């Protein structure tokens, strides 16, 4: 049971107590994943229209 | 209309509970994967406790206390007793035990040899037993070399505890035995003891000069019916119930089962369960727990009761399946999901 | 501002859509001339969803009346609320469809489709943000079925990412105009499978049995049958038309209800259904128990013959929402054998404080149930019963169709039955 | 002094943000018009509350926040509500149609066309920060915007603000207050693409806030208003260190340093008490020991789980009110001897404690009662993995049948991103078991 790093100010205080000691995707890649999904939408919508065209 | 699911097809205990629940006409069974259930008869290993108590409006109840493995594992029980101040290392009703890990993997190897060498020096009975939860595999020997060399030949956690060289022997026969007490704990943590116990006896005379033949030293119901030759001679199925056993105690030793044995057992069950209450209690938990326990005891020639182990998924004697299973529904299941005596239990009151 | 575009086609499509605009118009406090006279602001909250706001605070329904003969639409115009519709939104021909899908979809209807779309486009361009379309129509006739699906096929082409929900009346031999209704029905079903997002299946037999058996009407009428559809259509739209903790548009509503693209056919239900013992106060249990009763459903399908994928329920009136949760959780936990266990929480509930005209409280049921396969099975049986002999095909081959197209519609729906079957087990 | 930018994404994020800034104002004595009488430095200053508010030459204290929603209904309330004068129209971003509870729709379809705008509005707040610390991102797991758009915003924030910390406040999906069914998908999708980009995430399970409102506040059926005024108390207590004078948790970095030893396990459990109904006659004020001892009941955890069957990696005690260190240590001792607190062998068994004397502020007319002392305990337990298990199981029940997958594929997402996310979760559940089970 030990109290360390006791800090005090006007609006309170804080301390630490010890009971026992121990024993990314770049900006380019993001645009690609985004545009890749847009490309899969454009193609899936195209297949619908081609179906309706037929 | 209450609903329950069955996740353990091998449980002979709750196979009858399910049969009774359905006989009530008010409990409907569901598929083992349907989450909309009131009561769960869960699996033994890796039961998904984390998924219980999250169905709006449904109050859920499971038949296993999360964390009870601390009490029903060989190496876990020993570590619990020694580390728990409530039980202390100086516990007088639990055999001096030690947890031993095979050398191919803390470990009390050296502490065991110290207490072993002290006994060998003091001419005291130095016969130990090696066992583990991964057994049906047990070795009894008075030499420390054999015991340790036997665990190294395995690969799981073992426990070496003192072998009771002076066990109480029945007559006629001169045979060993153990006691099985079924203790049911409901959601309120009431400790109910089954008024009816059983004694799995040995049909072979006890022989302390030959620990090689383990038919007269082990009292498991499966060993006697396979390797023993006097199975069923004295009693049916190597099982004597509390009525015949109480009559024998009064005739031979001039004492009763209540005063000579039952008091200690009721004390062990209480101390063991009160100890871990603040760790497994479901008092303020989003779900509720209950569990049946199968305590195994030993009785020496001085009428002192020792604790062997605790079984988390124990079986029952053929003759008591009906009475016990019915009580499980009365105080454990219907007590939460009421339906539209002379309790078969003995309540062990305590401070929560 | 999430606006909806309403389309009603053919005799059945318009008489149902007509009364529909009559029922919600009363709920939103709009009179037959388009003037508001309600007592609550909740009536105007989501008012722009089905009504355009004209000059002088006039509210003009955003509906397009379509038909190949002038008779029915003349009735609506002279009807009670006829003067409320936009005079331009009346698009009709004169030949009629002859209860023939081919005429409505290929020959006659084709000559009028572009003009109908010119009005649809005119309404959409004014929508600050279009939610999607809704079509009322029957499937056993010529116009609502033939041209109705033709319109949907062309609305998905021009509005490919917009929701298209329909109220479709399925034909039953018990309430039958012509013997070719199974032909017209089988053909329209494939279009809805392909292009619609939600199709409320309404079987006239169920509507009949409800008026005859339950409501105790000795001799029902299409008018009596349309009252049930009006009150139901009002219900499933209460979510969109009134505020609450819901806050969802058509696309969000469909997302949580259609787990598979082609299985978007629902079974609606309403409660209470009382015969004239009509002033009895109805409790929350009674409301819930009936709502799940098959006799309170309009697909003429036994739900206990299949399984529920998803279920939406909307409760109307000033009641105990605490008591609603308790009761809904009760039906699920008392019949969890008819819900699929691989979709968690597939039963949702919404409350609305505004009750229908003349009811303390009410419930509306929307079931995406595999039991609906029984519907398409009946239609497929009646179709094969005639197509195996080529009976009555000349009415269709004469309009330009071939036997091959029929054989395909036959196999197209048999697949729809096999799909509903692999999910009931 | 260093600034902190708050971002609010989706319906849940925007309303919870509303409940928070309402609370922050009542605490810092800031009125609805933005004026602060106690602030004597006009137009500037590097005070503690300036980490969340900037100041204008006219004396208005403006939050450092950005609300983002793909549909204008929820943010419009903010534009016309009590605290409309605080924000300016730039800080409020609205689309026209939402993401229909669809992760793919909020991440790819709609997100791609508004991301560069949101960044520009955030860059405008960043340019005011002399020393920006990081961002606090409020959102929901189930919402199409809260899930789909947040994961994208995070990926880009990690590009434009590399060295800045990012804290999450995530709403775990709970059926009792939800009408959607595809929330498991969104949750498991957004946690997969956000994991590497969030330094510390506080998960609040609506199910927990729900039962805390029904049980402690006697609300039979609670509204979002009730749920948010409570969640704003927890958040207020978790951020108070950044807004008030102190020495514990003074900048966002000290959160990871104090709570996250391993990066992937950055989900601390939060516990709060007391929670007393204002409609109550009059309650017996709980002492330090009593309120601290409550921090170990599952009843007042932001996520329902069982810590006794996990292992702690860190532990913070934030106190607000009449609390002194002497009484804190006394409570702590008495609890170790009665509770099951198993720390990981590679972490010290201890507690970091902060005390702010100002007691919890309550919203006039709200549901909560004014107390003299209260505490909030942040603890990193392997027991919170129960949450992921629950969620991951539902995900498996639906995905095994590919239910609703077309709605996501239809927005441009690939079916492989499901299994990829799911296998990521399985790795996260595995790291939790490797750290707490024997
Ligand atoms: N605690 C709390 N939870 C909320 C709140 N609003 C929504 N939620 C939860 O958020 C989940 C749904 O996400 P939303 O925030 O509503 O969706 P969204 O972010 O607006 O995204 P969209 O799908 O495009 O509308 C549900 O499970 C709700 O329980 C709120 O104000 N407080
Ligand atoms: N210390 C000891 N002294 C005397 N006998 C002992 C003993 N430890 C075990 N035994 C014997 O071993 C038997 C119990 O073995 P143990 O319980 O360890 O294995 P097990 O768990 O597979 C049997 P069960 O689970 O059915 O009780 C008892 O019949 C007892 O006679
Ligand atoms: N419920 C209901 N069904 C109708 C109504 N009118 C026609 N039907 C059904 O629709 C089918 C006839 O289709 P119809 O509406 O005449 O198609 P149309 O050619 O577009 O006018 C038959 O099966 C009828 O049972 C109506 O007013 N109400
Ligand atoms: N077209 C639909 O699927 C639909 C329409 C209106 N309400 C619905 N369900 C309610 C259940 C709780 C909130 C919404 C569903
Ligand atoms: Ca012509
Ligand atoms: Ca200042
Ligand atoms: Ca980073
Ligand atoms: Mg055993
Ligand atoms: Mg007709
Ligand atoms: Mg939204």
């Amino acid at each position: 049971m030990e109290v360390i790093e006791l800090n005090k100010c006007t609006s309170g205080q804080s301390f630490e107590v010890i009971l026992k000691p121990p024993s990314d995707p770049s900006l380019e890649e993001i645009q690609k994943k985004l545009e890749a999904a847009e490309e899969r939408r454009k193609y899936q919508e195209a297949e619908l229209l081609k179906h309706l065209a037929e | 209309m209450y609903t329950f699911v069955v996740r353990d097809e091998n449980s002979s205990v709750y196979a009858e509970v399910s049969r009774l629940l359905l006989a009530t006409g008010q409990w409907k069974r569901l598929r083992k994967d349907n989450p909309r259930f009131n009561l769960m008869l869960g699996e033994r290993n890796r039961l998904p406790f984390g998924r219980l108590g999250h169905e709006p409006g449904l109050v859920q109840l499971v038949n296993y206390y999360r964390g009870a493995d601390k009490l029903c594992r060989k190496a876990s029980l020993v570590k619990l007793i020694k580390t728990s101040p409530e039980l202390s290392e100086s516990c007088t009703w639990f055999p001096e035990s030690y947890v031993i890990y095979p050398t191919n993997l803390t470990d009390e190897r050296e502490v065991f040899l110290a207490a072993y060498n002290r006994r060998r020096e003091g001419r005291e009975g130095n016969v130990w037993i090696a066992k583990s939860s991964a057994g049906a595999g047990i070795l009894i020997s008075s030499e420390a070399s054999e015991l340790l060399d036997f665990i190294d030949e395995q690969g799981q956690v073992h426990v070496i505890q003192k072998y009771l060289e002076k066990p109480l022997l029945l007559e006629p026969g001169h045979r060993k035995f153990d006691i099985r007490s079924w203790v049911l704990v409901d959601h309120l943590y009431n400790i109910y003891l089954y008024r009816e116990g059983v004694l799995r006896t040995s049909s072979e005379p006890y022989n302390s000069a030959n620990f090689q033949d383990k038919t007269c030293h082990l009292t498991n119901h499966c060993i006697q019916k396979e390797y023993s030759k006097n199975y069923g001679r004295y009693e049916e199925g190597n099982e004597m119930f509390f009525e015949e056993f109480n009559q024998y105690l009064m005739d031979a030793l001039n004492t009763t089962l209540e005063n000579s044995i039952l008091l200690q057992i009721k004390h062990i069950i209480r101390s063991c369960l009160m100890c871990i209450e603040p760790a497994i209690s479901t008092k303020h938990l989003h779900y509720q727990s209950f569990q049946l326990f199968g305590f195994d005891f030993m009785v020496d020639e001085e009428l002192k009761v020792w604790l062997i182990e605790v079984n988390g998924a124990p079986a029952c004697a053929q003759k008591l399946y009906a009475e016990l299973c019915q009580g499980i529904v009365d105080v454990a299941i219907s007590s939460v999901f009421p339906l539209a005596p002379t309790s078969i239990f003995i309540k062990l009151h305590h401070h929560h | 501002m999430r606006e909806i575009v309403h389309i009603q086609a053919g005799q059945c499509g318009n008489q149902i859509g007509a009364k529909f605009w009559e029922v919600i118009s009363d709920e939103h406090g709009i009179d037959p001339t388009g003037s508001y006279h309600g007592d609550s602001d909740l009536q105007l909250e989501r008012i722009n969803v089905y009504y355009n706001e004209a000059t002088g605070n006039k509210y003009v329904p955003r509906a397009i009346l379509v038909d190949l003969e002038p008779g029915t639409m003349d009735s609506v115009r002279s009807g009670p609320f006829g003067q409320i519709f936009r005079p331009d939104n009346f698009v009709f021909g004169q030949s009629g469809a002859g209860n023939n899908w081919a005429k409505g979809h290929y020959t006659e209807g084709a000559e009028l489709v572009d003009s109908v779309l010119d009005v649809v486009r005119k309404e959409s361009e004014s929508c600050d943000c279009l939610q999607g379309f809704q079509l009322t129509h029957s499937l056993g006739g010529g116009t609502g079925s033939g041209m109705g699906t033709l319109l949907i096929s062309k609305i998905r082409e021009e509005y490919p990412d917009r929701i298209m929900n329909t109220f479709s009346v399925m034909p039953s031999p018990k309430v039958s105009d012509t013997v070719v209704e199974p032909y017209n029905a089988t053909l329209s079903v494939h279009q809805l499978v392909e292009n619609t997002d939600e199709t409320y299946c309404i079987d006239n037999e169920a509507l009949y049995d409800i008026c005859f058996r339950t409501l105790k009407l000795t001799t029902p009428t299409y008018g009596d049958l349309n009252h049930l559809v009006s009150a139901t259509m009002s219900g499933v739209t209460t979510c969109l038309r009134f505020p609450g903790q819901l806050n969802a548009d058509l696309r969000k509503l469909a997302v949580n209800m259609v787990p598979f693209p082609r299985l978007h056919f629902f079974m609606p239900g309403f409660a209470p259904l009382t015969s004239r013992q009509q002033y009895r106060a109805l409790t929350v249990p009674e409301l819930t128990q009936q709502m799940f009763d098959s006799k309170n459903m309009m697909a003429a399908c036994d739900p206990r013959h299949g399984r529920y994928l998803t279920v939406a329920a909307i409760f109307r009136g000033r009641m105990s929402m605490k008591e609603v949760d308790e009761q809904m959780l009760n039906v699920q936990n008392k019949n969890s054998s008819y819900f699929v266990e691989w979709i968690p929480n597939n039963v949702k509930t919404a409350v609305c404080d505004i009750p229908p005209r003349g009811l303390k409280m009410s419930a509306t049921f929307i079931g995406n149930s595999t039991a609906i396969q029984e519907l398409f099975k009946r239609i497929s049986e009646q179709f094969t019963a005639m197509f195996r002999r080529k009976a009555f095909l000349h009415w269709y081959t004469g309009e330009g169709m071939d036997e091959m197209e029929f054989t395909e519609a036959e196999s197209n729906m048999n697949d729809l039955v096999s799909e509903y079957q692999q999910y009931q087990d | 002094m260093r600034e902190c930018i708050s971002i609010h994404v989706g319906q849940a994020g925007v309303q919870i943000g509303n409940a928070c800034w309402e609370l922050y104002c009542l605490e810092h004595g800031i009125q609805p018009d933005g004026q602060m009488p106690s602030d004597k430095t006009i137009g500037g200053g590097d005070d503690s509350f300036n980490t969340f508010f900037s100041e204008t030459g006219a004396g208005k204290h403006v939050p450092r926040a950005v609300f983002v929603d793909l549909e204008p209904t929820v943010i419009d309330e903010v534009r016309t509500g009590t605290y409309r004068q605080l924000f300016h129209p730039e800080q409020l971003i609205t689309g026209k149609e939402d993401a229909a509870n669809n992760y793919a729709r909020g991440h790819y379809t709609i997100g791609k066309e508004i991301i560069d705008l949101v960044l520009d509005r955030i860059r405008k707040l960043a340019d005011q920060c002399t020393g920006l610390q990081g961002f606090l991102v409020f959102h929901s797991f189930g919402g199409g915007t809260g899930s789909g758009f947040t994961s994208l915003l995070m990926e880009r924030l990690s590009v434009d603000y590399g060295k800045k910390s990012k804290l999450e406040f995530s709403i775990y999906p709970a059926p009792q207050v939800s009408t959607a069914v595809v929330e498991p998908y969104n949750s498991i999708l957004t946690t997969h693409t956000t994991l590497e980009h969030s330094d510390c995430a506080f998960m609040v399970d609506n199910e927990a806030i729900y039962d805390i409102c029904r049980r402690n506040l006697d609300i039979e059926r609670p509204t979002y208003t009730n749920l948010n005024r409570l969640i704003s108390q927890i958040v207020s207590s978790i951020t108070a260190s950044l807004r008030f004078d102190g020495a514990l948790n003074v900048d966002l970095t000290e959160f990871q340093t104090n709570l996250v030893p391993y990066p992937r396990i950055h989900f601390p459990l939060a516990t709060y008490a007391p929670v007393i109904s204002a409609e109550k006659a009059y309650h017996e004020q709980l002492s330090v020991a009593e309120i601290t001892n409550a921090c170990f009941e599952p009843a007042n955890q932001m996520v329902k789980c069982d810590p006794r069957h996990g292992k702690y990696m860190a532990c913070c005690l934030l106190y607000r009110g009449d609390v002194v260190p002497k009484d804190v240590n006394a409570a702590i001792a008495t609890i170790k001897t009665k509770r099951s607190i198993q720390f990981v062998d590679w972490c010290p068994t201890g507690f970091k404690v902060g005390i702010n004397y100002q007691p919890p502020t309550v919203v006039p007319g709200g549901d909560l009662a004014k107390v003299q002392r209260a505490v909030c305990m942040l603890s990193n337990t392997t027991a919170i993995a129960e949450a992921w298990a629950r969620l991951d199981h539902k995900f498996d029940l639906m995905y095994a049948k590919r239910a609703f997958v077309h709605w996501y594929v239809g927005e441009g997402m690939e079916e492989g991103e499901f299994s990829e996310a799911r296998e990521d979760m399985a790795a996260l559940e595995k790291d939790y078991e490797e750290v707490g089970v024997d």
